[PDB]
């Protein structure tokens, strides 16, 4: 043995592993495994959870009357708030499952692992001699999970207000958010959809342009994909014919001819846009909400002339007025 | 009955994941 | 060879088997019609048109 | 011949001015709330 | 009618190489679309009228 | 016969042909002014 | 990489351009300004003036309720000093 | 619960039939000599 | 009342300290 | 022949390619954008929605809009010279004639534009996979701005052209159609969201697997515009994702078609769902859920919670959102939780 | 609405049968 | 080269440029309307 | 309290992005491939196939 | 429409398609009949869905 | 229940120690060229 | 190939394959029926949409019996 | 009879199988809830 | 009538699954070169 | 890895398919009644 620990470090760092367990991997793998196992068990068999701390249990598991679309892992109780609630903080598991214990165990383990997952996306890149920053692109979807699972609960003062782990539950988070924050009328959100719409747009753009400008190497009754071999020297498409077309669709100088300037833009746009949408949720976690143009334009006498902004407010009230039925005792919702 | 169906499809996807990763076609270079 | 979504391109210039195909299709559509009717007649209640 | 960098910086400020005029109008015109 | 169209489909599958589909000139399979359209459209209008 | 809405239809059918007219008129004219090869 | 049109860079830089556009550009601006400030715009698009959304007492909305006699119905809405 | 009776077989056939189609093709591709 | 007079001067001041350098040509 | 001479001129390589398509594209495209920018600043929505919708009235870039016609109009095309406007321009604006103007014109502009894609591709001699892709945006516009209101009572319930005016369209579909609960919509977002991922992940993959073809750090200049070798290591990219994610591409031709498929397919699924909402054939409820919820007052899911939110949206919004109904909802009939 | 795509697809595949399977050389674009 | 003046590009450019400034002037005036 | 908290979270985050960016570059700058993979000596091509 | 269809039919049985069109609409290529038929098919579909 | 707390803590310490002592073991070295 | 009774009788109907008319043949005439068709459709559309009213035609469930 | 000379072999690679199965299953996981309703 | 709910899918899977197995094999046999 | 030398190809002729399907179908026609009970 050249030295056990020395060998260990060499095995961990090894680039000859089917899956690169990195040093970040040493933290990721266990944490992600705990998160996933707990989730799966919860989603299927967990008993109802008193999310709002008002002794009104919400069942979100399959075995308790849910299907895939409605089922979810319910956030911890509002009675716990931002308190740390591990299993060893409960008199029993029965109590732990009632107060939404699993939720914290999952979100904390996930966010931890999902962070190291970003850390590993650097490591392997380092071990393979390629440039970093791939992890920097992944920082955008991660910062959203962070904003949605951690930042907003911190800001609002309770993990019960974090996004639930489920389809319909995600819908509740949104609808209510819109009510309390008017997110559609927030610049950061708008930048988010812009990146997301633009992303899908550009994804279709690039996708199509390239696949449409492929050099012929295939038969008429043979897959056009086979005209490429893994590990080629030269390019498989005429980027010069691609630019010629798209350059004529709009106008030349509004078209890319530099593949590197192309793919940077392809990466920059959505990442930056999602970065803002993540900052949006993180900003509205401290109640700096979207534009409030309610009763803005008024006539010469003082009558209120409505806008679409007002029609939006009516929809918003309805959400506000009806959400969390029995949770409120006082006029203003400051929580 | 419904619960079973949901977990079954899910278990099948996880099964697929396994085979997709460890039983893929070995990506061969140049001479393909 | 041919991708799954191209298997029918085997008829693009085979007028005989193309007609044979259309004949099979038409048979299916006609087959559906007759049998879909039987299904309705086996379930439709004429007791009250009002 | 007018230097390009001057053309942009002048048309640049010119845009900030008119756009800044719009933002002022958000606190004075019909788009106010008063 | 479905059963008959079925049997017919089978015949036309086995006996695919009818001369009618071969062009006398080139000796290779060919269908004169423009004239076909004319034939069908005539039959169509003729049946439409009757209906 | 010849209702107000029918009169309006002709007005729109006529004002439309004109637009098509002047457009193609200009086009056919300018097109036959330069194209050397 | 080139076509018949005169390179923008040259034109935006040419003194002749600005000699032209120092006149033209502000002209359109002042025109659009007058278009609003003279209240003409209000009449071209039937857009209500700040004192023309309701009648003095009335608090109801002049909603058009039938397609064919809409134009006539609209005119009737302007009648009640609206 | 109070679900659709046909939900089960609808889901069953929605999975098998097209999955079956693929496998038939894959295995038939896999066994082609050379 | 109208401190737009200020901004204006301090605003054109920026491009000036480099415009004068485009005249005296040097060190840009 | 004058035709081939007309052809010659149109298909001439200019700064802004015209073409045969241009005869349809440019006129509509301009009128559509122009009509919007016009109404956005000048025309009101008072006589149609009881709303201010222009800069002239005090609206800002977010609250401005070209609002839909009245519900009285029905599905009328609202021609300037039609029975409604009767040639009058001012009346035409006030009856929301600019909406059908923008809609129909923009519709043909999208037709002309794809035709442009088809025509230019043919000339350049490239494959028309750019036209196939652009079908998804067409389907959406058609399904949402045309088919949907054609299934409803009138154009009035179509999305009005404007920022905020679209936000209400979202909230409406939530409150009334429970649109988020629709499987076709879910496929929609999966494609857009999944498409915005492919866009991000591929670009970043490429920029960080590049070869060194220059001596500068800003590797942008170091690219060869005239093909030759691959500018980035596809082989390295493969082994990377194969070890961090477990799965990885290995066929650029497939990778790029996939980038076409995902977002186009998604937009198409979301279109189908909207086509179903026109007849109001929505995915509103789960019968098994409601039946238990009725018998059992202690059964509560995140699904049931959402429906209560919908009830509130409908009740509090309907009055001012559907003026033509002359809705009057007493305070006591308004569904409300405690305190709020 | 679905058949619209099929029309656009086959229509494309008819007018572009030659450039199907891919393209080939030359370097013309920006010069008539 | 001996570039021309009035071209198709020129037309296009103006179809957007001319109304724009006309609108920018109109909107600019709106900032002073009140009640 | 709202202005300060939101402003400084945005700044703090982007600085975490800046960190990753400059830390990732420094590691590649040091080892010396922050400008691309060596066309000749391509590291990956010297490692066994995991396939 | 039946009569017109009968007339139009006889026409296409007699008059041949102009060279310009035959080249343009890639006639004598059955996959162009499909393109046009589908176009007509969905047109009709949109109509029957409307009525 | 008080036991579970101990076990977890031990477990977490293990991996955390593996992490710190990991990058400490001359991690910049582990790379293609310059080290 | 394979000749048949029916096949021979149908031989003439399928033989004039590539046969085209010279130049712009009947195109301009066709372009006239096309323009007539476009207006025709436009008429029955605007009639259905009640944009084109005609005393005698009542586009409702009425005018029936 | 003469062996029809218009036929080609059909192919489906392993990935396409995986990509396929993934599509079918997840679609089933999405629509099953509505099938049971 | 008053039959078994699972009777349908039991019959369905009893036909498909083994039939599928066969077709998979046959088609894979058929496509073997030479 | 070394290609395992113990493998042979698998075969199912057309008749065996027919004989098979006949067995499966008639078994289903026999037991279906007892499945619905
Ligand atoms: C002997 C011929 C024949 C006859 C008399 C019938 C009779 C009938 N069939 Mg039927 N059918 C037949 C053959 C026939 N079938 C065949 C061969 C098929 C297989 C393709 C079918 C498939 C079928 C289905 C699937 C259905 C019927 C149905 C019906 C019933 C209602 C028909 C209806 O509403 O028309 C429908 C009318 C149309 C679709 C009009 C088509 C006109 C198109 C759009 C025009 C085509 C374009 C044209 C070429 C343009 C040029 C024309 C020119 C003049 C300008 C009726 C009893 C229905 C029923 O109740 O089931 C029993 C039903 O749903 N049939
Ligand atoms: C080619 C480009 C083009 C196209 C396709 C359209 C299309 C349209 N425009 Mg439009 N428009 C255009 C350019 C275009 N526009 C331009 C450049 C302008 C600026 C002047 C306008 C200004 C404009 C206005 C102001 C309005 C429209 C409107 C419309 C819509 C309805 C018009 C209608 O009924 O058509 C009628 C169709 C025709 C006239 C075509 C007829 C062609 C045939 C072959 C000629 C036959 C004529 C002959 C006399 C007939 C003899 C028959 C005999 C029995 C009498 C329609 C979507 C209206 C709208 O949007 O309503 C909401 C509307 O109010 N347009
Ligand atoms: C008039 C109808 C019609 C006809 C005759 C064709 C004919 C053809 N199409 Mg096509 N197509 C159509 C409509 C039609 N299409 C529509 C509406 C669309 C848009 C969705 C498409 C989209 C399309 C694409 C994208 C492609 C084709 C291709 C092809 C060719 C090969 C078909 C093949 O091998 O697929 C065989 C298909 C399978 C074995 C799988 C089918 C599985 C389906 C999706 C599940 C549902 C089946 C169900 C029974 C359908 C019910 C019918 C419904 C209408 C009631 C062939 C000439 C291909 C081509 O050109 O090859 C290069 C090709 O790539 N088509
Ligand atoms: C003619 C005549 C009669 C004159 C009148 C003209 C007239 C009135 C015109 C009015 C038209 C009008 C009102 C407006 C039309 C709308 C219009 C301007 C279109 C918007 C275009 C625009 C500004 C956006 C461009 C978006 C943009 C940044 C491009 C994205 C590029 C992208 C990421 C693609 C991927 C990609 C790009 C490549 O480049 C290559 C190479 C490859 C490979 C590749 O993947
Ligand atoms: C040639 C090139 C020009 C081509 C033009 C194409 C169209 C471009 C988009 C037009 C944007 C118009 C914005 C505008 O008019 O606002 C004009 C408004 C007018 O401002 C309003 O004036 C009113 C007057 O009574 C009220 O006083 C309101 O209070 C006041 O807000 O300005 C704003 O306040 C918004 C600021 C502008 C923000 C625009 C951002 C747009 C970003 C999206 C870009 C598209 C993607
Ligand atoms: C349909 C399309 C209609 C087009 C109508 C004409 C548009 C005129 C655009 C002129 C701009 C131009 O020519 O390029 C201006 C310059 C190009 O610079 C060019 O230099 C050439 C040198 O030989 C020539 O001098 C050209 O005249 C000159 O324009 O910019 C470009 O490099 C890239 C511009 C890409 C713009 C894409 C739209 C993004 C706009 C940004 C707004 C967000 C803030
Ligand atoms: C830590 C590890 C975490 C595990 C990650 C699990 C990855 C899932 C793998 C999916 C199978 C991949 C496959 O089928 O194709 C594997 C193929 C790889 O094979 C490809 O073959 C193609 C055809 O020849 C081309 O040749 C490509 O170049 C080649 O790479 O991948 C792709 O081409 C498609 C990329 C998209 C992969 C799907 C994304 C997975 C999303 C899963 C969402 C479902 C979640 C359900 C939850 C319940
Ligand atoms: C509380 C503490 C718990 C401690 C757990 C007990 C110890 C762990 C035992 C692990 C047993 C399972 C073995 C798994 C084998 C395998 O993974 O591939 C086998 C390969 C082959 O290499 C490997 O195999 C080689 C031997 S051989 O080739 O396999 O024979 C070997 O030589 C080489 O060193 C090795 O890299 O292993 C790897 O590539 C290393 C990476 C392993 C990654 C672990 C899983 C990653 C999960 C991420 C989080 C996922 C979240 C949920 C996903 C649904
Ligand atoms: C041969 C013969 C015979 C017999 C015949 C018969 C018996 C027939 C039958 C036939 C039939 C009996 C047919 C049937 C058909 C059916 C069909 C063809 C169906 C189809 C369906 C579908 C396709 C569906 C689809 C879908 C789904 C699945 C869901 C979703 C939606 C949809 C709709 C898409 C006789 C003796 C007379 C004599 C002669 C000989
Ligand atoms: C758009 C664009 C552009 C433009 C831009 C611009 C337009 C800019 C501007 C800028 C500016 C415009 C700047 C300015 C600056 C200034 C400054 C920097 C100043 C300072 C001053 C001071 C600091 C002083 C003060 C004072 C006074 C004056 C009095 C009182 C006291 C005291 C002393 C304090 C360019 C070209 C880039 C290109 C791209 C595009
Ligand atoms: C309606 C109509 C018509 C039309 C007209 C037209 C066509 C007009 C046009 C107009 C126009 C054509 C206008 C334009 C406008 C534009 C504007 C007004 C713009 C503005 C812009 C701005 C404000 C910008 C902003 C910005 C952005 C967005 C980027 C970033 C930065 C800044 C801030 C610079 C006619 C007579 C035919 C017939 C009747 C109906
Ligand atoms: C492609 C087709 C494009 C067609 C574009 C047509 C645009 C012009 O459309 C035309 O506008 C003028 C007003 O300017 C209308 O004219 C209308 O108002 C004028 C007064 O202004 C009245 O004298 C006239 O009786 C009345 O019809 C026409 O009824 C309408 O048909
Ligand atoms: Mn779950 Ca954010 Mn509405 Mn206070 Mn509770
Ligand atoms: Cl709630
Ligand atoms: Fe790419």
């Amino acid at each position: 043995s050249a030295n056990l620990w020395e060998r260990f470090c060499n095995w961990v760092t090894s680039t000859d592993n089917r899956l690169y367990v990195g040093w970040f991997g040493v933290i990721m793998i266990p944490t992600l495994l705990a998160a996933t196992i707990c989730f799966v068990i919860a989603f299927i068999a967990a008993p109802p959870v008193d999310i709002d701390g008002i002794r009104e249990p919400v069942s979100g598991s399959l075995l308790y009357g849910n299907n895939i679309i409605t089922g979810a892992v319910v956030p911890s109780s509002n009675a716990i708030g931002l308190h740390f609630y591990p299993i060893w903080e409960a008199a029993s598991l029965d109590e732990w499952l009632y107060n939404g214990g699993p939720y914290q165990l999952i979100i904390f383990h996930f966010l931890l692992g999902a962070s190291c997952y970003m850390g590993r996306q650097w490591e392997l890149s380092y071990r393979l001699g390629m440039r970093p920053w791939i992890c920097v692109a992944y920082s955008a979807p991660l910062a959203s999970a962070f904003a949605v699972f951690l930042i907003y609960p911190i800001g609002q003062g309770s993990f019960s207000d974090g996004m639930p782990l489920g389809i319909s539950g995600t819908f509740n988070f949104m609808i209510v958010f819109q009510a309390e924050h008017n997110i559609l009328m927030h610049p950061f959100h708008q930048l988010g959809v812009a990146g997301v719409f633009g992303g899908a747009l550009f994804c279709a753009m690039h996708g199509s342009l390239v696949t449409s400008s492929l050099i012929r190497e295939t038969t008429e009754t043979e897959s056009a994909n086979y005209g490429y071999k893994f590990g080629q020297e030269e390019e498989t498409y005429n980027i010069v014919a691609a630019h010629g077309y798209f350059g004529r669709l709009i106008f030349q100088y509004a078209s890319f001819n530099n593949s590197r300037s192309l793919h940077f833009f392809l990466a920059a746009w959505p990442v930056v846009g999602v970065w803002f949408t993540a900052l949006g949720i993180s900003t509205m976690a401290f109640n700096l909400n979207g534009f409030n143009f309610n009763h803005s334009v008024i006539d010469a006498k003082g009558n209120v002339i409505n806008t679409w902004a007002d029609i939006i407010n009516r929809a918003n009230l309805g959400m506000e007025v009806m959400h969390e039925r029995n949770a409120h005792n006082f006029p203003l919702d400051l929580a | 009955m419904e619960t079973i169906t949901y977990v079954f499809i899910f278990a099948c996807i996880i099964a697929l994941f396994f085979f997709a990763i460890f039983f893929r076609e070995p990506p061969r270079i140049t001479k393909k | 060879g041919l991708p799954w979504y191209r298997v029918h391109t085997v008829l693009i210039n085979d007028p005989g088997r193309l007609i044979a195909a259309h004949l099979m299709h038409t048979a299916l559509v006609a087959g559906w019609a007759g049998s879909m009717a039987l299904y309705e007649l086996a379930t439709f209640d004429p007791s009250d048109p009002v | 011949r007018i230097p390009l960098w001057i053309v942009a910086t002048v048309a640049g400020m010119g845009v900030i001015v008119i756009v800044g005029l719009f933002f002022y109008g958000a606190y004075a015109g019909l788009g106010s709330s008063l | 009618l479905s059963g008959l169209l079925f049997l017919a489909a089978c015949w036309h599958w086995v006996y695919w190489d009818l001369e009618l589909f071969r062009d006398p000139r080139t000796g290779e399979p060919a269908l004169d679309l423009p004239k076909m359209f004319g034939i069908h459209l005539f039959l169509a209008g003729l049946l439409c009228f009757g209906f | 016969t010849i209702t107000p809405s029918l009169k309006g239809f002709f007005i729109g059918l006529l004002s439309g042909a004109v637009v098509l007219g002047l457009t193609f008129a200009v086009l056919i004219a300018i097109s036959q002014i330069d194209k050397v090869q | 990489g080139t076509t018949g049109e005169r390179p923008f860079s040259d034109i935006i830089t040419s003194v002749r351009y600005w000699v032209i556009h120092s006149i033209t550009i502000p002209a359109l601006f002042i025109a659009g300004w007058l278009f609003v400030s003279t209240g003409l715009a209000y009449d071209v698009f039937g857009t209500p003036r700040p004192d023309s959304y309701y009648a003095q007492e009335q608090r109801s909305i002049p909603l058009v309720t039938d397609r064919f006699e809409a134009k006539q119905q609209v005119e009737t809405f302007l009648e009640q000093l609206k | 619960m109070e679900v659709n009776q046909l939900g089960l077989i609808a889901t069953a056939l929605f999975v098998l039939v097209p999955s079956v189609f693929l496998i038939i093709l894959y295995v038939q591709t896999e066994s082609q000599q050379k | 009342i109208a401190q737009l007079t200020m901004i204006a001067m301090i605003g054109i001041a920026g491009p000036m300290i480099i415009f004068l350098l485009a005249v005296r040509r040097g060190n840009l | 022949g004058w035709f081939d001479i007309l052809d010659d001129w149109l298909k001439r390589d200019r700064f802004v390619f015209v073409g045969w398509s241009g005869i349809l594209l440019f006129p509509c495209a301009y009128l559509a954008l122009g009509g919007w920018l016009t109404g956005t600043t000048f025309v009101t929505s008072w006589y149609t929605h009881g709303l201010a919708s222009s800069y002239l009235e005090g609206c800002n870039f977010l609250t401005v809009a070209v609002s839909t016609p009245a519900n009285s109009m029905g599905h009328s095309l609202l021609l300037l010279w039609g029975p409604e406007a009767q040639g009058d321009f001012t009346r035409w604006c006030q009856l929301g004639g600019l909406w059908t103007f923008i809609a129909l014109h923009g519709a043909f502009g999208l037709i002309g534009f794809m035709l442009r894609q088809f025509e230019i591709a043919r000339l350049v001699g490239v494959r028309p996979y750019n036209a196939i892709a652009f079908s998804a945006p067409i389907a959406v516009f058609v399904s949402v701005f045309l088919i949907y209101p054609l299934g409803q009572s009138s154009w009035f319930f179509a999305p009005s052209f404007g920022v905020a005016a679209i936000f209400r369209f979202l909230l409406f579909f939530q409150g009334f159609h429970n649109w988020t609960l629709n499987p076709f919509h879910m496929m929609g977002v999966a494609g857009v969201l999944g498409g915005a991922l492919l866009c991000a992940i591929h670009g970043a993959t490429v920029e960080n697997t590049l070869f060194q073809d220059g001596e500068g750090a800003s590797t942008f200049r170091a690219f060869n515009p005239t093909q030759a070798e691959e500018t980035y290591s596809m082989v390295t990219a493969n082994r990377f994702w194969s070890q961090i994610f477990g799965i990885a591409f290995s066929n650029k031709r497939w990778l790029h078609f996939f980038m076409l498929f995902v977002p186009v397919t998604g937009l198409w699924m979301s279109a189908i769902g909207v086509v179903g909402l026109a007849l109001n054939l929505r995915s509103y409820d789960f019968i098994s859920q409601e039946i238990r919820a009725a018998e059992d007052p202690e059964f509560e899911t995140f699904y049931t919670k959402n429906l209560l939110l919908n009830e509130g949206i409908r009740a509090w919004m309907a009055p001012q959102d559907q003026p033509h109904e002359n809705f009057v909802f007493p305070e006591e009939v308004l569904p409300r939780g405690n305190a709020l | 609405l679905l058949f619209f795509f099929g029309h656009i697809w086959h229509g494309a595949r008819t007018l572009f049968r030659d450039v199907f399977s891919g393209i080939d050389p030359e370097l013309s674009p920006e010069q008539v | 080269v001996s570039y021309p003046i009035f071209t198709v590009r020129w037309v296009a450019v103006h179809t957007l440029a001319v109304p724009t400034i006309f609108f920018l002037g109109a909107i600019a005036a709106m900032q002073f309307i009140q009640r | 309290r709202s202005w300060l908290a939101t402003s400084h979270f945005v700044l703090a985050f982007f600085f975490l992005v800046g960190h990753l960016w400059h830390a990732g570059r420094a590691r590649a700058a040091a080892a010396g491939f922050e400008k691309g993979i060596d066309r000749e000596s391509e590291p990956v091509l010297s490692m066994p196939s995991l396939d | 429409a039946g009569i017109v269809g009968i007339i139009a039919g006889l026409f296409h049985i007699l008059v041949r398609p102009p060279q310009r069109l035959y080249k343009a609409l890639r006639m004598g290529n059955i996959e162009t009949v499909l393109s046009s038929s589908i176009a007509a098919v969905f047109f009709a579909a949109f109509v029957v869905a409307g009525t | 229940m008080e036991t579970l707390k101990i076990t977890v803590y031990i477990v977490v310490t293990f991996f955390v120690l593996l992490f710190v002592f990991g990058f400490l073991s001359g991690d910049p070295a582990r790379n293609p060229k310059r080290k | 190939a394979r000749r048949t009774w029916l096949g021979d009788i149908l031989r003439p109907l399928n033989s004039e394959y590539g046969k085209v008319a010279p130049g712009w043949g009947t195109t301009p005439l066709m372009a006239v029926f096309m323009g007539l068709f476009l207006v025709f459709l436009l008429i029955i559309l605007e009639i259905y949409n009640s944009t084109l009213i005609l005393d005698g035609v009542n586009v409702s469930w009425k005018a029936l019996g | 009879m003469e062996p029809n000379p218009n036929r080609q072999p059909v192919e489906l690679n392993r990935t396409s199988l995986y990509l396929g199965l993934l599509l079918i299953l997840v679609l089933a996981l999405l629509f099953s809830s509505y099938f049971f309703n």
